[PDB]
């Protein structure tokens, strides 16, 4: 296509230790056209307070952004990032594991 | 090699009926970013986004948010020029992206120069390596040449790219030096994790490096496993450093003949790691 | 610093 669709990581700035406070990240790249929307989701919810950095790109031409929160990690809350894009049918939702 | 960059990143969006194009600038020293220029701001200025380029003064911020205001309407005209090239609708949305700069040595003298262009995502036209001449990506591109070579284009070009560019770089590097002149090693380790009797992944970790440029690689008894190894982009942490991993599925009972290498310019030596139990 | 003075495609 003219399109490209984003990959998408979720993963934290340092490795998770329960209890302890971290950043959540979304990096979505590789993408094509520019316009793109990123939730990032505790236990299914949107979280409301989500940052992201300015638009670039690689030297291929595809653009990528980084969302990011503040989250202290526990055993049980469950954490994704939601993304939706042109080249998708519907949104795609990947949840966050802690070793990758 | 001791080497350093600066790069800056144009984009601009149409949006029939939603108004005139969008124009975002940013401004990379390396693998740091340190400006920006939205043209959908509430007021639209330069604004710094690194902590060195603060000290700049109000001067500073002016002329660039003057060049930026400059540069978004001339990519309108362009984004207007480009519809009637391709015989485009005034329906559809288009993007025009721009990236132009200059890398150094550790002596800070130019080693090259670049300036160029895509329209909807694919490759457009190019400064060449010359400074002096331009290549074309079609006959709608040849229009753009035919008009820059008219126009001496490319001697503008040239006077920014070997003069104020490594100027300003060489500037940059001084006022930013604790950050952008130190490499930050990457922190290695190897995970295990069983996928079932028969298989296990080892994964090759690298995290808290910078600059961005990294190579993470398996051997399985000296040889390298490029197509049985699986490796994700390399990605920002949000603390300016960056991250990488790389796994491979192993034969249980195998691992030891697994190694992971890691190459990266704050290593005084490539690293050789394996799965400690 | 970025450029000035580019013309249109």
């Amino acid at each position: 296509m003219i399109q490209r669709t984003p990959k998408i990581q979720v993963y934290s700035r340092h490795p998770a230790e329960n209890g302890k406070s971290n950043f959540l990240n979304c990096y979505v790249s590789g993408f094509h056209p520019s316009d793109i929307e990123v939730d990032l989701l505790k236990n299914g919810e949107r979280i409301e307070k989500v940052e992201h950095s300015d638009l670039s790109f690689s030297k291929d031409w595809s653009f990528y952004l980084l969302y990011y929160t503040e989250f202290t990690p526990t055993e049980k809350d469950e954490y994704a990032c939601r993304v939706n894009h042109v080249t998708l049918s519907q949104p795609k939702i990947v949840k966050w594991d802690r070793d990758m | 090699m001791g080497s350093h960059s600066m790069r800056y990143f144009y984009t601009s969006v149409s949006r029939p009926g939603r108004g005139e194009p969008r124009f975002i600038s940013v401004g990379y020293v390396d693998d740091t970013q340190f400006v920006r220029f939205d043209s959908d701001a509430a007021s639209p200025r330069e604004e710094p986004r690194a902590p060195w380029i603060e000290q700049e003064g109000p001067e500073y911020w002016d002329r660039n948010t003057q060049i930026y205001k400059a540069q978004a309407q001339t990519d309108r005209e362009s984004l207007r020029n480009l519809r009637g090239y391709y015989n485009q609708s005034e329906a559809g949305s288009h993007t025009l992206q721009s990236m132009y700069g200059c890398d150094v040595g550790p002596d800070g003298r130019l080693l090259r120069g670049h300036d160029q262009y895509a329209y909807d995502g694919k490759d457009y036209i190019a400064l060449n390596e010359d400074l002096r001449s331009w290549t074309a990506a079609d006959t709608a591109a040849q229009i753009t040449q035919r008009k820059w070579e008219a126009a001496r284009e490319a001697e503008q070009r040239r006077a920014y790219l070997e003069g104020e560019c490594v100027e300003w770089l060489r500037r940059y590097l001084e006022n930013g030096k604790d950050k952008l002149e130190r490499a930050d090693p990457p922190k290695t380790h190897v995970t295990h994790h069983p996928i079932s009797d028969h298989e296990a992944t080892l994964r090759c970790w690298a995290l808290g490096f910078y600059p961005a440029e990294i190579t993470l690689t398996w051997q399985r008894d000296g040889e390298d496993q490029t197509q049985d190894t699986e490796l994700v982009e390399t990605r920002p942490a949000g603390d300016r450093t960056f991250q990488k991993w790389a796994a491979v599925v192993v034969p249980s009972g195998e691992e030891q003949r697994y190694t992971c290498h890691v190459q990266h310019e704050g290593l005084p030596k490539p690293l050789t790691l394996r799965w400690e139990p | 610093t970025p450029q000035d003075l580019n013309t249109m495609l």
